[PDB]
């Protein structure tokens, strides 16, 4: 609702991308270099920017406008760190051929679609534009399907958009937050498309719902190692091995951590802990940051961290514009 | 791969 939550959401995502990418590129050292504080953003922010700029330009989801903005952003800087798969979608959208803008995503991976976390890494803007939980699901799905036609991909984008949507409503028990997400994901993973996509990849049925139940079990435990978190939830490029991990980091870091100095606020702790899991740290931290930012607001975004991030001024402009146009 | 990061 508040401008502070909109600004905190997009700043938190930007910090996750910039700080997470810094760690993914360079092998107590983490805590030292964050206190030290330009950090460049990656494809996570480039695509989040294009998604938000599309929503502002059309004052609504427009699949053609958003597809064009994704393709143009890619053409302008193809080296930001895109998944090797998704670049095929941008190259199709850039060529002059007459097509349905959703067709390149559908053709990915022998027509099964991408289950990568790229649909989820950029989706937070949907939950700033659309207040209704039905619209959040509908437009998180459609925005994701421009690149990610697999339900294993777009259900991760829906889960991340729902987590941001819930975080914007403010103070919640971890139990209430998790139950709400589990209710939606058990519904979505029971859909024929979700069942079919899971089985055609030789996967467990209901990967999101299973990981959300494991999050509840992990949060109930007195202590859990990073190895156990990564073993159970993942830290990878697949949406189902990163989106629940981001949500775990958000829920876990509502409590202080004996291993993270008490000088760090809850938002900073969430980002530090998510990066400590390793793997696809840019994308896990951008998603944990979006949720934490929406929840804690701009008061917990440290100015020294925000001002170290490439494009933080434009991110703040876009948060304020979303608030004006849609709120 | 474990992650995606821009090239060195
Ligand atoms: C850097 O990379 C991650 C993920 O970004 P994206 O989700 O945009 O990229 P992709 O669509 O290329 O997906 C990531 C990789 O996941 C594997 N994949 C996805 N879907 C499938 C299917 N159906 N079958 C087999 N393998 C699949 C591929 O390896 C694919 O390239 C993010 O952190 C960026 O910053
Ligand atoms: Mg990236
Ligand atoms: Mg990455």
């Amino acid at each position: 609702s508040s401008l502070s939550r909109f600004r905190g959401c997009l700043a938190g995502a930007l910090l996750g991308d910039c700080v997470g990418s810094f760690y993914a590129a360079h092998d107590t050292s983490v805590l030292r270099h964050v206190q030290s504080l330009a950090l460049y953003y990656t494809d996570d922010t480039a695509m989040a920017r294009a998604l938000v700029q599309s929503l502002l330009a059309k004052e609504a989801f427009d699949e053609v406008d958003m597809a064009h903005r994704f393709a143009q952003e890619y053409k302008k800087d193809p080296d930001r760190g895109y998944g090797a798969g998704v670049v095929t979608v941008f190259k199709k959208l850039l060529n002059p051929k007459c097509r349905d803008v959703f067709e390149p995503a559908r053709a990915q991976f022998n027509g099964k679609g991408s289950y990568g976390n790229g649909g989820a890494m950029r989706v937070a803007g949907i939950s700033l534009a659309y207040s209704s939980v039905q619209d959040v699901q509908k437009f998180a799905r459609l925005s994701a399907q421009l690149t990610h036609a697999s339900s294993l991909g777009y259900n991760g984008a829906i889960l991340q958009a729902l987590a941001v949507h819930l975080a914007l409503q403010g103070e919640s028990s971890s139990e209430h937050f998790l139950k709400q997400l589990l209710g939606h994901m058990e519904d979505l993973e029971g859909d024929a498309q979700s069942v079919l996509d899971a089985r055609e990849l030789g996967m467990e049925e209901r990967p999101y719902s299973s990981r959300l139940k494991k999050i509840g079990e992990l949060l109930d435990q007195a202590s859990v190692t990073r190895e156990e978190v990564v073993s159970e939830l993942g830290n990878g490029i697949a949406a189902f091995e990163s989106v629940p991990t981001a949500i775990y980091c958000f829920l876990r870091c509502m409590e202080p951590d004996p291993e993270i100095p008490s000088a760090f606020n809850s938002l900073q702790r969430t980002l530090i802990y998510s990066i400590s899991l390793g793997g696809d740290t840019d994308t896990i931290a951008t998603m944990a940051g979006a949720i934490a930012g929406a929840y804690y607001g701009m008061d917990q975004v440290p100015e020294s961290w925000q001002q170290s991030c490439e494009g933080y001024e434009e991110t703040d402009i876009l948060a304020q514009s979303l608030h004006r146009v849609f709120q | 791969p474990a992650k995606s990061a821009p090239a060195p």
